[PDB]
């Protein structure tokens, strides 16, 4: 599927993840092309605050939805 | 046809200064005389001797109405665009020209009075809470003032724009600046003027930053802005003139129905002693009316504004501007000080003697809106945090004291669990007077208590 | 009738059901269009936690009336 994320940056990118991937996966698919090291990235979905273990499946985060990127 | 309160009482007084008693009057306690009698609210000697730099919008408006004296509306906003629908005997704009459409030469001059006279936040925390951002980041940063505009005491018929809070929209501080003519901004403040109007609030000006420290470890900073470089620059001017024209002023004395815009722009940065200071402006009905006819742009120079090139699409006539030594008159061409396009307003706190009246009981402790880059995201969590353990304590002025936040009420709203009416009653326990009938109707309500339920459970 | 289901993401997704449905049954029914097992569902109305076992009219769950779901 396709997932947002939005970033520190203002930008918007475009994510390509599947229902089983974790958030920790996510994490690091954000690092490579954002630059941005996973103990940097909080991810947070529309108030809720994500978890490097459960996946994107657990949160019921489907296609098209958008995660946003929180400094720490 | 509907005008703002402060005009309508504004409008009722006649503004009269009052006159030292002189040696040379022979009358007793009867009546008046020429050495004795009152000024008039527009006295350009009263204002030079006090420093006031302009005279109010409704000292103008009267000096006006003595001067009228068939009904003419003494107000009407100037416009410098090419009249396109012009079929008098030639084609219309690019095809052909002729007097009756054609823009006459223009003449720009310092004016004379200011729609608001003064800019009073309602507490230096809204200031020290916005400003954060900047220390936080780095980044320079800028945000919407809501509030309301109601009588100022300090110069005649004056008015105050009376700040309650700041929204902050998305933005980044990169290679365009700052960036608050975007789709993204226009629509999210769409959202907020609405909610806000709930509040009994209206948009009232912007606040920007342009601070930077001055290396001396001490919280000061480089005065950047002053009289011998820019106040605000060209492109921060044209900005101004576009907000002031969407925030239009009504008034009944238009023909239009309106006139210029008490929508005020204030800078917050440093001054010539190293302080970090607000400074507040407005900008002509000229500046308006030129950034209508779309005749200036930003030049390589911050203080100077470039005058735009006549193309099929506008047509831009000679423009002067009178500049003083005593003035003379100069050609603005190719660029000439955006100063001339200012006007100045004061601004201040309340005094901390008296009963407070902000309508909010906190600015801070709950995250502002569009700062996840420091740090602060509206979360579950953070809302739970915030509020489950007060909520469910029942103690009413701590609950009173925590949801009075207009950035708590915007985010509680924006989840959405609330009704309309809950979403009335939340706004009346956190910014009315009488707040307590309020609180408890809503603590007890449905909506309110699905909350509680949802934070409870969200840990 | 109808009744919305408000998630904490935001999201709001109708159902169509009746006064006496159990809320079991309007739990199948989220799960059937947004595939989330019942038993991950808390659905909360009016600052109570809903059962299983009563209706949506014991609530007075009307017509275009909204749960919120927490998992
Ligand atoms: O006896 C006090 C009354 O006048 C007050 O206002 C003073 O200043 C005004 C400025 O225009 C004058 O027009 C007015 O005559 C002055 O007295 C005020 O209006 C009230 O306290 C009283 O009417
Ligand atoms: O940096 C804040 C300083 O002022 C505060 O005191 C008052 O400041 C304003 C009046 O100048 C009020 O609007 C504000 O609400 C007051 O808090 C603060 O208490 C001081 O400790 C600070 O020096
Ligand atoms: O300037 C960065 C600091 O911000 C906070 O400290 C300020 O704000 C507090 C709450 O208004 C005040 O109590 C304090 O006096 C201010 O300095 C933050 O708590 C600090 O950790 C930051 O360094
Ligand atoms: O001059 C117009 C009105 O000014 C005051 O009311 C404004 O300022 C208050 C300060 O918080 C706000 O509560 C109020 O919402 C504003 O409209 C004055 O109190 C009014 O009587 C005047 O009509
Ligand atoms: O691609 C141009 C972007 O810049 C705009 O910013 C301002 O400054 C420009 C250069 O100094 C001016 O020409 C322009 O008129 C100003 O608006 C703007 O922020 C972006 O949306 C533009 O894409
Ligand atoms: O607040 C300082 C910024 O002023 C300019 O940007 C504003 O005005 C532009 C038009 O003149 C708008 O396009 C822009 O969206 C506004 O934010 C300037 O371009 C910025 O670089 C300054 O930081
Ligand atoms: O704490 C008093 C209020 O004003 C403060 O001003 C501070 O600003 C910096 C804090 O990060 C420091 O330069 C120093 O503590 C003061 O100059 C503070 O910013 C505000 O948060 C307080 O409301
Ligand atoms: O009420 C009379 C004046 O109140 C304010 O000014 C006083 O209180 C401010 C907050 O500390 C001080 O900064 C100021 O120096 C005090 O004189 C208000 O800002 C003024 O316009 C009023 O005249
Ligand atoms: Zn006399
Ligand atoms: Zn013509």
């Amino acid at each position: 599927m396709q997932i947002f994320v939005k970033t520190l940056t203002g930008k918007t990118i475009t994510l390509e993840v599947e229902p089983s991937d974790t958030i920790e996966n996510v994490k690091a698919k954000i690092q490579d092309k954002e630059g941005i090291p996973p103990d940097q990235q909080r991810l947070i979905f529309a108030g809720k605050q994500l978890e490097d273990g459960r996946t994107l499946s657990d949160y019921n985060i489907q296609k098209e939805s958008t995660l946003h990127l929180v400094l720490r | 046809i509907k005008e703002l309160a402060v005009d309508e009482e504004l409008e009722k007084e006649d503004g009269l200064i009052p006159r030292q008693k002189s040696k040379l009057c022979k009358h007793g306690d009867r009546g008046m005389c020429e050495y004795c009698s009152p000024l008039p609210p527009w006295d350009k000697e009263y204002h030079e001797k006090n420093k006031i730099k302009h005279i109010s919008f409704h000292s103008y408006l009267k000096k006006l109405n003595e001067n009228a004296n068939s009904y003419i509306s003494p107000l009407s906003e100037p416009d410098f665009r090419i009249n396109k629908r012009c079929h008098n005997g030639h084609e219309p704009w690019p095809r052909g020209i002729c007097s009756k459409c054609q823009p006459s030469a223009i003449t720009l001059q310092q004016q004379e009075f200011r729609m608001v006279d003064h800019v009073e936040f309602q507490k230096s925390e809204i200031i020290n809470e916005f400003i954060q951002a900047w220390r936080y980041t780095g980044m320079q940063r800028f945000g919407y003032m809501y509030g309301s505009y109601s009588k100022y005491d300090n110069t005649p018929l004056g008015i105050k724009a009376v700040v309650e809070a700041i929204y902050e929209p998305p933005q980044h501080d990169e290679q365009d600046g700052l960036t608050m003519d975007v789709e993204q901004v226009k629509n999210e403040m769409l959202q907020i003027d609405r909610q806000a109007q709930e509040m009994g609030l209206s948009r009232i000006g912007l606040i920007f930053t342009d601070l930077s420290d001055a290396g001396a470890g001490d919280g000061s900073v480089f005065c950047k802005r002053h009289k011998d470089s820019f106040f605000l620059s060209s492109l921060e001017v044209i900005m101004a003139a576009r907000h002031q024209t969407r925030h239009p002023n009504v008034s009944k004395y238009s023909e239009q129905g309106f006139f210029s815009s008490k929508f005020v722009t204030c800078v917050i940065s440093g001054n010539l002693e190293g302080e970090i200071d607000i400074s507040s402006y407005q900008v002509s009905t000229e500046a308006e009316a030129l950034v209508t006819a779309d005749m200036i742009s930003g030049s390589t120079f911050p203080s100077m504004a470039y005058i735009n090139d006549t193309t099929d699409e506008r047509y831009v006539p000679e423009i002067f501007y009178m500049k003083s030594n005593i003035t003379v008159k100069e050609n603005a061409k190719p660029a000439f000080p955006v100063d001339y396009l200012l006007v100045t307003l004061t601004h201040g706190f309340p005094n901390t003697d008296t009963e407070t009246n902000s309508k909010f009981v906190s600015s801070t402790g709950f995250p502002w809106s569009n700062r996840q880059a420091m740090g602060q995201s509206q979360d579950y969590q953070e809302l739970k945090k915030y509020l489950f353990n007060v909520a469910s304590s029942g103690d009413f002025n701590l609950l009173h004291e925590k949801i009075s936040n207009f950035h708590l009420l915007l985010y509680i709203n924006s989840l959405q669990i609330l009704s309309p009416d809950e979403w009335k009653l939340l706004i009346e326990s956190a910014v009315k007077n009488e707040w307590e009938e309020s609180l408890l109707k809503l603590v007890s309500s449905a909506g309110w208590q699905t909350l509680v339920m949802i934070l409870q459970e969200s840990g």
